[PDB]
């Protein structure tokens, strides 16, 4: 209770610094009149702006029966690089990836869930395109509302980009420089991405089921073996090795393989070894 | 007798100030003096913050209604500058009891470091993190007094903005049925090592797998290697906090190719994991074999 009286001192000092326009009760008097100088904690407009500061999204309202856009907020332009010209007068199906139409229609159905019911789904929507449309993943959450024929049902929703972290080759914009593989602890190719075709000349199925040593120059094979055994004895830390890899055609290639073991997040057992194979 | 008189008038003007608070009539009758002070100070601070924004419509109220989570803006010291009302729907604790207090008195201890690194492939100011917050809710409502409060995992996403604030939308991961089922999703059950113990039949339409063949296999074998790290981190979160939401990742179809997916995982009770996978794409690169099982099935 000495704490209780001392927090109340601090508080009166905080309100001292907060009121622009003394003794504690004089502070309280001028703060009373200041509060009356200005029912919810925030205004709906303030909360709207706060939400738009948090999420990279836009509000839309569409008819449940046809997807017809009845409203879109101007923040659809910074979000999707799309003028309001493109949304008003169209339906939501005009904006989404064709493969998403069915899902959208099911989300817009009010057969078993209507007035006040919630909706949460993911679709892909058209963005501003210079020359074939380009789609972006949008997470939509909203509710069903009778829109004042009679009052038809409508989805009132916010669509957002970048709700999580976004999910390659980045040094040569034209031809791939490397490919990722996975191996069992024995060294057998159990996963390779299609960039193998451009980097070493083999189709993925020409590597899967075979051992990486089978593609290593004999003079380098022991070094590759040593490095792989070492990465198996390490637990997730990357180790690099450089060796001569045999192409499907076009001779031997210097290749940097940097590997690490994938540890099961629970059992800590080795799921596989992950490899980035880069033509040096 | 003059000291009393002055203190009585202090309490009177403080209760009048409580009457100036932006809440319904009669709510101030349930507030103590410390709460009155905290709420008034925080109201003035939030008004100062909203006045710094460079900008009335009936469609405004739709925004919070369209959100599933709640609004929370935190200061640079970690004090809960503002919370929207619907916070009561997610934590039981109301905005009355939470506005003006420090977030760290309601965060799981082992998450305080993560939050501290958040308050100081990703845009520089954008924030995505999972936070265990104190919640007094059960399936029957607000039945827990604050000391038996449980930890609720919140997927928080937002922006560092400029004093400097962190403005977040915080969403709950729903806890996971009966036919008829919907499109764009399937359900799976795994042991803690993520080996399949059950999988929705819709997987056959989605990726061409029969659920029986997946039983016993490691889920990590079915993700694209490019999504390796991310899925790993998600599972780590799932193992330490009890629930997690993955990013977008590629799930390998039976005979080749992959499809884009985002899943919510929940640890259940000895323990097991339930995954709800929402599909983003149909199978892409259908004629491309990537895994050894894929070429074993393509033949």
């Amino acid at each position: 209770e000495r704490r209780r009286r001392n927090k109340m001192t601090a508080y009166i000092t905080e309100l001292s610094d907060m009121v622009p326009t003394p003794d504690k009760l004089t502070i309280l008097r001028m703060a009373v009149s200041h509060m009356k100088s200005l029912p919810s904690f925030l205004t709906d407009q303030e909360l709207k702006h706060l939400i738009l500061e948090a999420a990279d999204g836009f509000l839309f309202i569409v008819s449940c029966e046809t997807g017809r856009v009845v409203y879109v907020s101007d923040s659809v332009t910074p979000v999707l690089n799309q003028p309001q010209s493109e949304w008003f007068g169209s339906t939501l199906y005009d904006q989404v990836h064709p493969d998403d139409v069915d899902k959208l229609r099911e989300q817009l159905s009010t057969s078993e869930n209507a007035m006040g019911s919630r909706r949460s789904f993911i679709c892909r929507m058209r963005c501003g395109t210079s020359s074939e449309p380009h789609f972006v993943v949008v997470h939509c959450t909203g509710y069903i509302k009778a829109w004042p024929q009679g009052s038809k049902f409508c989805l009132v929703a916010i669509g957002r980009l970048q709700v999580t972290s976004s999910p390659t080759d980045m040094s040569n914009i034209c031809q791939p420089t490397e490919f990722i593989s996975r191996h069992n602890i024995e060294g057998i190719f159990t996963f390779v991405d299609h960039r193998c075709v451009a980097t070493v000349g083999y189709q993925p199925q020409e590597l899967l089921g075979k051992n990486i040593v089978e593609f290593c120059h004999p003079e380098d094979q022991q070094l590759l073996r040593d490095s792989f055994q070492q990465v198996v004895k390490l637990k997730g830390q990357v180790l690099s090795v450089m060796f001569r890899f045999r192409s499907k055609t076009r001779e031997w290639l210097w290749m940097r393989t940097s590997s690490f073991t994938f540890q099961n997040p629970y059992s800590d057992e080795i799921e596989y070894i992950i490899c980035t194979n880069t033509n040096v | 007798d003059a000291a009393r008189s002055r203190r009585s008038q202090e309490t009177e003007v403080l209760y009048q100030l409580a009457h100036t608070l932006p809440f319904a009539r009669g709510v101030s009758a349930h507030l103590d003096k410390a709460s009155i002070m905290r709420l008034t100070i925080s109201y003035l601070r939030m008004h100062r913050l909203c006045a710094a924004g460079e900008w009335g419509e009936p469609l405004d109220a739709c925004y919070l209604k369209a959100l599933e989570g709640f609004v929370m803006v935190l200061t640079a010291e970690g004090d809960m500058a503002y919370l929207s009302e619907n916070v009561s729907k997610h934590l039981g604790l109301s905005q009355l009891e939470l506005i003006g207090h420090s977030i760290f008195d309601f965060i799981h201890p082992c998450d305080q470091e993560e939050l501290q690194d958040a308050l100081t492939l990703e845009a520089p100011t954008e924030r995505h993190f999972s936070l265990r917050m104190k919640s007094t809710l059960t399936s029957r409502g607000r039945t827990l007094n604050l000391k038996a409060a449980t930890w609720k995992v919140l997927h928080c996403s937002g922006h560092m903005r400029a004093l400097q604030c962190l403005v977040l939308i915080c969403e709950a991961i729903p806890h996971p049925l009966e036919p008829p089922l919907g499109r764009g999703a399937f359900l799976s059950r795994h042991s803690l090592d993520m080996k399949f113990t059950y999988c929705d039949e819709r997987i056959a339409e989605v990726a061409g797998y029969s659920p029986d063949d997946l039983i016993g296999c490691s889920a990590y074998e079915y993700i694209h290697a490019l999504d390796s790290d991310a899925v790993s981190r998600s599972i780590h979160t799932l193992l330490s906090k009890g629930q997690a939401v993955t990013g977008q990742y590629r799930f390998l179809a039976r005979t080749g190719g992959y499809l884009w997916t985002q899943t919510q995982a929940t640890v259940v009770s000895s323990e097991s994991i339930i995954c709800v996978h929402f599909l983003i794409s149909r199978v892409e690169e259908t004629g491309v074999v990537l895994s050894l099982e894929q070429t074993e099935q393509h033949t």
